[PDB]
């Protein structure tokens, strides 16, 4: 879930 | 009273962040769908020929339309992720729980919000620039023919409740903060937020529809209906992935669908 992690972190 | 006040503030704050997060609201979509607006009406797509002319204003045709939905879903997930971040206390949760909630939530909220764009005849696409007829979508070659009919079936029932954007802002927040999603590590704080949202939704439904009789109870029945639709949708995607080798699944969708129902 790197993309999901990325969107959540952004 | 003061407890009511806090719930009214939460409803106002969610509504604001909903307006910022989502480009096409139910209000605009209704205005476009009725035609009762000054804006240019949407390009109607009813067949293969109309679809081709349509490309400008907005691979096998069915596959082309499926990739279309795919790009649209990914944009929806991004809008919904930004919206979850707005839900007070959501960012304060365990990141793995934040991921888990979105992972199981997004498709339920996509189908909730698709209904705003839908009537019995068709669905607005490309931010109400297009209008793709339900008959046209039904007519696609299997399995693509039965891909959207369940979302149309749900949308006509859900659209009956005549909810507005302010009701929906809280309703989608309540869906996101579901304590029974598989694999959550810390349910209690999630349940605490959902209890605040559910009270906020209850107040909002009494205030915004004082004539409406137990709208709140009917709305909670629809949440269980939504889970069943999201399961069926994953089944067709499971099918489509294996049966069609000409289909590339978007990575972000793959993250979500991976180890799901």
């Amino acid at each position: 879930h790197k993309i999901l992690h990325r969107l959540l972190q952004e | 009273n003061p407890e009511s006040a806090d719930l009214r503030a939460l409803a106002k704050h969610l509504y604001d962040s909903y307006i910022k997060s989502f480009p096409l609201t139910k209000a605009k979509a209704r205005a476009i769908l009725t035609g009762k607006t000054t804006d240019k009406s949407p390009f109607v797509i009813y067949d293969m020929n109309s679809l081709m002319m349509g490309e400008d204003k907005i691979k096998e045709v069915a596959i082309r339309i499926f990739q279309g939905c795919q790009f649209a879903s990914v944009e929806a997930v991004q809008e919904i992720t930004e919206y979850a971040k707005s839900i007070p206390g959501f960012v304060n949760l365990d990141l793995n729980d934040q991921v888990t909630l979105l992972k199981y939530g997004v498709h339920e909220i996509i189908y909730t919000m698709l209904a705003s764009l839908m009537n019995k005849d068709g669905v607005l696409i490309s931010e109400g620039q297009g209008f793709m007829t339900r008959e046209f979508l039904k007519s696609l070659r299997k399995p693509f023919g039965d891909f959207m009919e369940p979302k149309f079936e749900f949308a006509v029932k859900f659209n009956a409740l005549e909810l507005d954007d302010s009701d929906l802002a809280i309703f989608i927040a309540v869906i996101i903060l579901s304590g029974d999603r598989p694999g959550l590590l810390n349910v209690k704080p999630i349940e605490d937020i959902q209890d605040n949202l559910l009270q906020a939704l209850e107040l909002q439904l009494k205030l915004n529809h004082p004539e409406s009789s137990q709208l709140f109870a009917k709305l909670l029945q629809k949440m269980t209906d939504l889970r069943q639709i999201v399961t069926e949708h994953v089944q067709l995607l499971q099918v489509i992935k294996k049966t069609e080798t000409d289909m590339s699944l978007h990575p972000l969708l793959q993250e979500i669908y991976k180890d799901l129902y």
